[PDB]
């Protein structure tokens, strides 16, 4: 528990490296900004906290070094530390990219979605603008939102226009 | 009848290198005078002086801009975004060229900007970018001055050059206020002006350039 | 009322999904597409300020 | 060590006009009035006091006030021994004014 | 979905309205582009019966010294009061997208459906009777 002196090991839900792999750290926070109450002058009027719930860990391409001029994660290989249930997980990227096995690792794009669970490898290429990001999902929450709403008239099943 | 036009000015104080803050006051105006006058005053200083800034970047061996090169600590994006505030004072037409060919691990500041003599930087303590690896970078600037209102489309797709589309704006920001007087049987009016300015051109400049270019636009009426 | 009216027009905020494009953005196309990124590139998106 | 040295420091340009405004709607002295009230535990004495205070002023020096406003003169008085410059009496004047009266909006 | 739109169809175009809208205005401003100015400022100056293309324009232009911007300003000179007034709906800050001052008088008078079954000569008066 955070911060405490009692020990015990996790839960293991996959298989884990039994030699030295050179990886690097990575966190999944979400910043809450909740407001505190005021009591005395010059009190704060907002906190902040990081929530990191999820640590993954992505391997080295074959454990090379921090400075050298080949560096390039292999994004194969990463490790899921969860928080709300204490486990450890290999994650399970997948890769569209047409070159497939044999490719160039000096950059292909990861994606990682909902609540650390998917991953995706693409090229570098086509990386998704952050406004493409932001209103693809308005569009589709939305748009289930309204048909939603529009779904209690009576003239719904002859209708159009979404 | 007595007391014909002029114009004074009691504020007028420089803060930084690139900040500048006058106030200006006008002279014995008749009942309305104040109010058109501020108004386009205002219009005018708020778009239609020229101002030169750059316009394009071209990065070389960079095929998007969220692809930051190792040795320097500022992304392409950002290098764009600190090659987007910087200050020059110039009486161009159209453009020019420039280029940015060092190789150091040490801090790039404006000087590092290569110009013809009719464009001058305004401040020199600005920040371009933060070089830490022993790497020569190559980033091709172009210069453009244009009016306030001014809309450009992107364009040179062709070279990989990266629009840095500014405001062109030697202003910052303009407030207009009248004051008004009666002796009991004449309403003397009286106008302000407050004017901010970014640092190539002096906040007294920008009173004449002003009226200068809107008086040009009332000119033709009489043709 | 007249105040208030005026402070909630300021912080309205943009249109923010069906409202602002009529048109889904997932449509995989206009993607400057071919084998190299070297195409045309306006990416109007959002200012930068 | 924590970097916000300079980022919570940035001075806030544009504040010359959000200086005025302050001057002649009397808020120089409703923010003064409160600095010197921060201390005092009851208000009515400080009250008391100050008028005891003007009324000793208008006996002192009579042919003076009148529209100085010995209150503000004894106000601008506690305000100007620790700083906080205060002309005197809170005194307005009208810098550009060729005519006897402003309108007043 | 049939011939007449449902209430289902109404309630989300009074949602989407502005997307067309928007859609309309910029194929209008599209068309000036090709077509030009003194084409597009045609279609209100009714009795210039001219040539209204950017081809005989570069053609009179060649044979007597008015660009195309006199030739603009000539034809906007035979435009009469009603015709401009209702031109200035083109104007770069109104904006009156094209659909509402090109719609027949048939699909407006369904704005309010069709004319009052009271007729309206029994309140209309005269302003200057005793």
């Amino acid at each position: 528990p955070p911060d405490t002196d009692v020990y015990a090991i996790p839960k293991v839900l996959a298989p884990m490296p039994d030699k030295y792999i050179r990886c690097a750290k990575t966190d999944y926070g979400w910043y809450n900004v909740t407001e505190p109450p005021i009591d005395a002058p010059r009190d704060p009027m907002y906190k902040s906290e990081r929530e990191v719930s999820k640590v993954f860990l992505t391997k080295h391409y074959r454990n090379r070094r921090l400075n050298d001029p080949e560096f390039v994660l292999d994004f194969e290989e990463i490790y899921v530390i969860d928080s709300r249930t204490k486990s450890v997980t290999r994650a399970r990227v997948l890769v569209t990219v047409p070159e497939g096995r044999n490719r160039d690792r000096k950059g292909d794009l990861l994606v990682i979605r909902d609540n650390g669970n998917s991953f995706k490898i693409t090229h570098a290429s086509k990386r998704d603008d952050p406004t493409t990001v932001i209103e693809r999902e308005e569009w589709t929450r939305t748009r289930q939102d309204m048909e939603r709403h529009l779904r209690k008239l009576r003239d719904f099943s002859i209708s159009n226009w979404i | 009848s007595t007391q014909t036009l002029q114009w004074k000015c009691v504020e007028s104080r420089t803060d930084s290198k690139c900040l500048h803050y006058g106030r200006f006051i006008l002279s014995p105006l008749m009942k309305g005078q104040a109010d058109t006058i501020g108004i386009a005053m205002r219009r005018a200083l708020l778009g239609e002086i020229e101002g030169t800034c750059i316009t394009r970047a071209k990065s070389e061996k960079i095929p998007h801009e969220y692809s930051t090169i190792l040795g320097i600590q500022e992304s392409v994006h950002e290098i764009l975004m600190n090659l987007k505030e910087i200050v020059l004072r110039s009486n161009l037409y159209g453009t020019c060229e420039a280029s940015i060919c060092v190789r150091g691990p040490r801090g790039v500041t404006a000087q590092d900007i290569i110009l013809p003599p009719y464009v001058e930087i305004v401040d020199n303590t600005q920040h371009i970018a933060s070089l830490t690896e022993p790497i020569d970078l190559c980033i091709g600037l172009q210069l453009e001055r244009n009016r306030g209102y001014h809309i450009k489309a992107p364009n040179n797709f062709q070279d990989g050059s990266f629009p840095i589309d500014a405001l062109f704006m030697p202003v910052r920001n303009v407030n207009h206020s009248i004051h008004s007087y009666g002796n009991g049987n004449e309403k003397q009016e009286i106008l302000f002006l407050e004017i901010w300015t970014n640092g190539s051109l002096t906040p007294k400049e920008a009173l004449y350039e002003a009226s200068r270019n809107l008086i040009d636009l009332l000119i033709p009426f009489l043709h | 009322q007249d105040m208030l009216i005026g402070l909630y027009i300021l912080t309205s905020g943009n249109r923010r999904g069906i409202c602002a494009n009529r048109y889904n953005p997932w449509n995989h196309k206009t993607y400057q597409n071919e084998r190299i990124d070297d195409t045309n590139y306006k990416s109007m998106k959002e200012p930068f300020f | 060590k924590d970097v916000f040295m300079e980022a919570k420091l940035e001075r806030v340009p544009f504040l010359e006009e959000q200086m005025r405004k302050v001057n002649e709607g009397g808020g120089v002295m409703a923010g003064d009035i409160d600095r010197l009230m921060k201390s005092e535990d009851n208000r009515f004495a400080f009250v008391n006091e100050i008028a005891a205070e003007a009324t000793a002023y208008v006996n002192n020096n009579r042919d003076e006030y009148g529209h100085k406003k010995a209150i503000h003169h004894v106000l601008s008085n506690r305000m100007n021994d620790a700083g906080f410059a205060r002309p005197e009496a809170y005194l307005e004047t009208e810098p550009f004014s060729p005519g006897p009266t402003y309108l007043k909006e | 979905y049939g011939e007449q739109p449902t209430l289902t169809e109404t309630s989300l175009y009074r949602a989407r309205r502005h997307l067309f809208k928007e859609e309309r205005l910029k194929a209008e401003q599209e068309r000036l582009e090709k077509i030009g100015p003194m084409a597009f400022y045609s279609e209100w100056v009714k009795a210039w019966k001219g040539d209204t293309s950017r081809e005989a324009i570069q053609k009179h232009f060649e044979e007597t010294g008015e660009d195309e911007n006199t030739q603009l300003i000539e034809m906007l000179s035979h435009q009469t009061d009603r015709e401009y007034r209702i031109m200035m709906g083109t104007d770069i800050r109104i904006r009156r997208d094209p659909l509402a001052m090109r719609m027949r008088e048939d699909q407006i008078k369904e704005i309010w459906g069709g004319d009052p079954v009271y007729p309206t000569i029994n309140y209309i008066q005269d302003p200057d009777i005793v």
